[PDB]
């Protein structure tokens, strides 16, 4: 499949409701992850279903979704957050997303 | 001898069959070659539903 | 249950009313081997499994 | 039921670098060895459970893959009849009304349809001096035919 | 009364192969029949999974408990979920004599049936139809052949069993079953007294 | 489905002797073949 | 915890084979549901490369390679490896070891879904294909 995330370079300030925006050129049997990646460091999973969020993962993240369209959404943004967050899709093959990006103001 | 016969039902007209319609609607004999088929009548002739 | 997980019952000294099993399930496709449906309806036996 | 389940591989994977797929197959009448991961049902298609066979079980490691297809309109169920002939002294009969219990007295030395107990049958009844085990309603000869009651 | 005085009977498993007949004779066997078996926390051979069937002889010879439960090991002390677990005994000090000593071991959960029998040999198979409890009582005392009093809705493969040690030298012999051809001589009054195997030798 | 009876309130389970096959109590033979 | 750890070169040549050394220092192989490589070329987003089953001998490979990709396993050195043939310019990339865990292990039953996000990476070795 061609998975996808909208807003590109979604630059933010300290402090918002991050919303993040990942889809599917088809429907996912909700088997769809969000991954952390900064800069020069092996990607981290956050979330393992639509919203099962994973261990170590601080409570502030809550993704949704399902079927065609999915979001992470994030309101403390914490200077420990900002990175690049690819989604990942394990229900036709195995692929990721094209890569958001984040930066403070 | 031609009847209507839904086919979900077609399980009920096999010979041993204890269900109702052996006992009270039809009950096919062997005393004679035979054979019983299910089909479906055409769309727009002459049969009515 | 599921198929891999039968539920097996065994009757060995009891009545049971036929007709009312019949009328309650629907049968879509029946294949029996030394024996009919219609001879367990008329007939006694020492023991029934489903 | 939430879906219809079923077991697609019960295996025995054996020792080594686990390079020896064994299928394990079942008997007629019995159950699975891998029914017992999932018993309930399989929660989705192409589940995967592994299990540590001991010493007395053959030894390796078992895996257990279910397949899940989803429910129908209107559920639908599957018989399997087995039915057994002269291995007990009652039976089992349908709702069958034979009548009323009837008496021999008047009928010894006559030929009479007879249905005692399922057994069912034409014969002529005498009496007799009793023979066989008492509890054991029914005398059978070398045959499998009966000559007392 | 002390300590118990018992053997190893409690911790080996013997497979149930056909089914097994029991000479007794007094004093009743106890059995432990089931068909998933490891061992427990302490390392003991002699734990069964799921439904296991139990054969306890209760109230002093009167009665024949049969259960089908799911037995959970307590963890107490001297119990089989106790780090220190040497074995299991039914002990007698009441028709409840010897199923009360089994549960201060276990813990029935699940119980599908409990039957009683109001009470020689002892045999057990198992069939499609279930497992079927034979004895030479239901028969004449004297006799040796033994006939079917239970029949039991126990429909899993029983592929162990184990023999439970008891502390009230009264001995019991345990034989196996086979699938064999036999020559049985039926009595006017119907009972067998002379068999003959026909695969035990050329005559 | 069935009760079982209350569970045993023993806090302890009691001691058993433990003898194997090889001790003189347990290892002799009255066969009966 | 466990924490993989992978070895190999950093340069190879055109039509030379790549073989990548990923050791496991927590647990085993055989504690797992499958081990899975990842690639990224630089800038270009994360990719597929293959897995292999802890238990048995099956593997699975992205059709993108041309099955010119061997990933194998040895329970005796507690890793696994990898060998992507026919290597090019448009092949370097940074490899990631992955792992699937179980959804849980308990008793002696391991139960895992059929395809399960990948749990706990390894850091990467960089590769490059030049002269
Ligand atoms: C014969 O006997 C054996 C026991 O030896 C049975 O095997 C057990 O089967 C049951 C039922 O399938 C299993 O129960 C499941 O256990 C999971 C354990 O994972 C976590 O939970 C425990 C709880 O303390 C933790 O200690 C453990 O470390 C794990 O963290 C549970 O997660 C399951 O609960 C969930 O199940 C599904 C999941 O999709 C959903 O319904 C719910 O979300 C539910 O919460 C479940 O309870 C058990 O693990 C098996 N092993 C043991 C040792 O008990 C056989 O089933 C039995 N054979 C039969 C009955 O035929
Ligand atoms: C039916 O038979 C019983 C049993 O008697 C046996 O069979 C007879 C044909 C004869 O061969 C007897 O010697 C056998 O013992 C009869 O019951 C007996 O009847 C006799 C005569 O009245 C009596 O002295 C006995 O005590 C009875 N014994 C028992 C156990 O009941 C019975 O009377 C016969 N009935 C008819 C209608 O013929
Ligand atoms: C076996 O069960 C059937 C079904 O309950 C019984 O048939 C019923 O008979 C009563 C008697 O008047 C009717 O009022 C019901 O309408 C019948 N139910 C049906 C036809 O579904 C039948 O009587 C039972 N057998 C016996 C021997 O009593
Ligand atoms: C002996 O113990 C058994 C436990 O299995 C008792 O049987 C149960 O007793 C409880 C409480 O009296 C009842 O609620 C159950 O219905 C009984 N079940 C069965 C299968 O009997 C039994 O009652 C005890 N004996 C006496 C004399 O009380
Ligand atoms: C007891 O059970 C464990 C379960 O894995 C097994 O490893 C061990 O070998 C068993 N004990 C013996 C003496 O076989
Ligand atoms: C066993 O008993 C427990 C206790 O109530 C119950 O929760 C469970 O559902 C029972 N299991 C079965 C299979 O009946």
């Amino acid at each position: 499949i061609v998975m996808t995330q909208s807003p590109a370079t979604l630059s933010l300030s300290p402090g918002e409701r991050a919303t993040l925006s990942c889809r599917a050129s088809q429907s996912v049997s909700s088997n769809l992850a969000w991954y952390q990646q900064k800069p020069g460091q092996a990607p981290r999973l956050l979330i393992h279903s639509a919203s099962s969020r994973a261990t170590g993962i601080p409570d502030r993240f809550s993704g949704s979704g399902s079927g065609t369209e999915f979001s992470l959404t994030i309101s403390s943004l914490e200077a420990e957050d900002v990175g690049v967050y690819h989604c990942y899709q394990h229900s036709s093959g195995y692929t990721f997303g094209p890569g958001t990006k984040l930066d403070i103001k | 001898d031609y009847f209507a016969y839904p086919l979900s039902m077609k399980s009920y007209m096999q010979p041993g069959s204890a269900g109702v319609i052996s006992q009270y609607n039809y009950k096919q004999s062997f005393a004679n070659p035979t054979c019983r088929i299910f089909a479906t009548a055409p769309a727009n002739l002459t049969i009515t539903k | 249950p599921q198929v891999y997980n039968f539920n097996r019952l065994v009757f060995t000294n009891c009545n049971y009313n036929l007709t009312k099993l019949l009328s309650l399930f629907m049968v879509n496709e029946f294949s029996c081997d030394g024996i009919s449906p219609d001879a367990i309806a008329r007939g006694c036996y020492s023991s029934l499994t489903v | 039921p939430s879906s219809y389940s079923f077991i697609s591989k019960c295996s025995r994977l054996t020792g080594d670098n686990s390079h020896i797929e064994t299928p394990i197959v079942i008997n007629p009448g019995e159950y699975s060895i891998c029914k017992n991961f999932a018993p309930n049902g399989f929660s989705q298609d192409g589940d995967y459970f592994t299990r540590q066979l001991s010493q007395l079980e053959g030894g390796g490691i078992l895996v257990g893959v279910g397949s899940v297809t989803p429910m129908t309109d209107t559920l639908q169920m599957g018989f399997i009849i087995s039915v057994q002939y002269g291995t007990d002294t009652n039976s089992v009969c349908p709702m069958m009304d034979l009548g009323n219990s009837t008496t021999i007295t008047d009928k010894l030395g006559v030929c009479v349809e007879y249905n005692l107990y399922g057994v069912s049958g034409r014969g002529v009844f005498i009496n007799c001096t009793a023979v066989g085990v008492k509890q054991q309603r029914f005398v059978y000869d070398g045959f499998d035919n009966l000559i007392g009651y | 009364l002390g300590k118990l005085f018992v053997s190893d009977y409690a911790t080996k498993v013997v497979p149930f192969n056909n089914g097994f007949v029991v000479r007794i004779g007094k004093i009743y066997p106890a059995f432990m029949l089931g068909s998933s078996v490891g061992n427990f926390s302490n390392g003991v051979s002699g734990r069964y999974f799921n439904h296991t069937l139990l054969l306890l002889p209760d109230g002093c010879g009167t009665r024949l408990w049969a259960l089908y439960c799911v037995i959970e090991p307590r963890n107490g002390s001297y119990c089989p979920g106790n780090s220190n677990y040497n074995t299991f005994a039914v002990f007698d000090t009441n028709t409840n004599a010897t199923l009360n000593s089994f549960k201060e071991y276990f813990d029935l959960q699940n119980c599908s049936f409990i039957y009683s029998f109001n009470i020689e040999w002892f045999g057990i198979t198992q069939n499609t139809q279930g497992v079927h409890l034979y004895s030479s009582r239901k028969g004449d005392l004297y006799g040796s052949n033994m006939f079917l009093f239970a029949t039991l809705p126990v429909y899993d493969g029983i592929k162990y069993y184990t023999v439970i040690p008891r502390s009230i030298w009264a001995a019991f012999y345990i034989y196996s079953l086979h699938k064999l051809t036999y020559l049985l001589d039926f009595s006017v009054d119907g009972y067998i007294r002379r068999a003959v195997d026909c695969g035990h030798d050329d005559l | 489905d069935v009760d079982s009876g209350p569970p045993s309130s023993a806090t302890s389970c009691k001691e058993a002797d433990m003898r194997n096959s090889s001790s003189e109590f347990f290892n002799k033979q009255w066969p009966m073949p | 915890e466990v924490q993989l750890l992978e070895s190999g070169p950093g340069v190879v040549r055109p039509s030379e084979t790549l073989s990548l050394s990923c050791a496991v220092s927590g647990g085993s192989i055989s504690d797992s549901y499958r081990w899975s490589w990842i690639r990224q070329p630089p800038g270009k987003g994360l990719e597929w490369v293959g897995y292999i089953f802890a238990t048995g001998t099956t593997t699975n490979y992205n059709p993108s390679l041309k099955s010119r990709v061997t990933i194998s396993k040895d329970t005796s050195k507690n890793q696994f490896s990898l060998k992507l043939s026919s290597v090019t310019a448009a092949d370097t990339a940074v490899y990631y070891c992955a792992r699937e865990p179980f959804k849980y292990c308990s008793g002696g039953v391991c139960y895992a879904h059929k395809d399960n996000s990948l749990d706990v990476w390894g850091q990467g070795v960089l590769v490059t294909v030049s002269s």
